[PDB]
């Protein structure tokens, strides 16, 4: 089996296209990161939008990013984008819970209970996360 | 309601 | 890149997918994203869950197709060309890796081995449109 | 409808 499995991983890692950040040195991106935070802490989402999709736009593999900007949707509810990038975030951001909780509230939104309903089941099987499983109990047992 | 984000800092 | 519990995966045989208890129904939800993202060409995304998946099921040859067709449209030839030779290697019996392999192949400034990906094609295939297009790139080829 | 756009399996429909 073991040569299937490499010559996949060997692929991938080297399919390793750009890092996106066009060589604009890393802890800048951490100070717009910081004001987007600002802005979003805040309640200007209009900025912090801005600076989200700026940070996207350069680092789309950051799952900080793709998070906040997720988050940004969801609170413009704009439920569909943010549960595209909730699944992003997923397929980065591997271990975390948190982007499939978040797409539970999305789905619950967009009107399909049923995703709903999966989405907080498997944060219930797989998080470690106490609060989280909490949380995701709650909305289970109320959409019952 | 609102999501909370990762707190900045690296 | 960074998480090697790809590393534990490989010796012991078991895909991350099991390993990490992931539902079918999930992994099926990520295909459909890694689909709807391709045919819609926000290939960016659809290459996040391709990967994704890729790493979280190497033996599935659906995942090794969508991964090495994102590489193909990104003009990474090489990396198509090994991933749909494991996709083939996989399905063994499909020869749609062995004709874009062919399209790579000439891409790669490789054109006779081009030409065999296609013969290999004709020779086997039992796929009707596969095999016009093979023929037709080998009568193109001179 | 392009050739150097492979055609992937439809998801379990």
């Amino acid at each position: 089996n073991e040569s299937i499995s490499t010559a996949v991983i060997d692929a991938i890692n080297s399919g390793a296209t750009l890092k996106d950040i066009n060589a604009i040195p890393d802890d800048m991106m951490d100070d717009i990161y910081s004001y987007a935070y600002d802005f979003y802490n805040k309640g200007r989402i209009e900025e912090a939008e801005v600076f989200f999709r700026f940070l996207c736009i350069y680092d789309f593999y950051n799952v900080d990013y793709i998070m906040g900007l997720a988050a940004i949707y969801q609170i413009k509810e704009q439920f569909q984008q943010a549960a595209d990038l909730y699944a992003v975030a997923f397929a980065l951001g591997k271990n975390d819970y948190t982007p499939v909780f978040h797409t539970g509230q999305c789905q619950l939104r967009l009107k399909a209970p049923l995703k709903a309903k999966e989405c907080f089941e498997l944060v219930i099987q797989h998080s470690n996360d106490e609060k989280l499983k909490i949380k995701a109990q709650s909305y289970l047992d109320a959409i019952q | 309601l609102i999501p909370e984000l990762k707190a900045p800092k690296s």
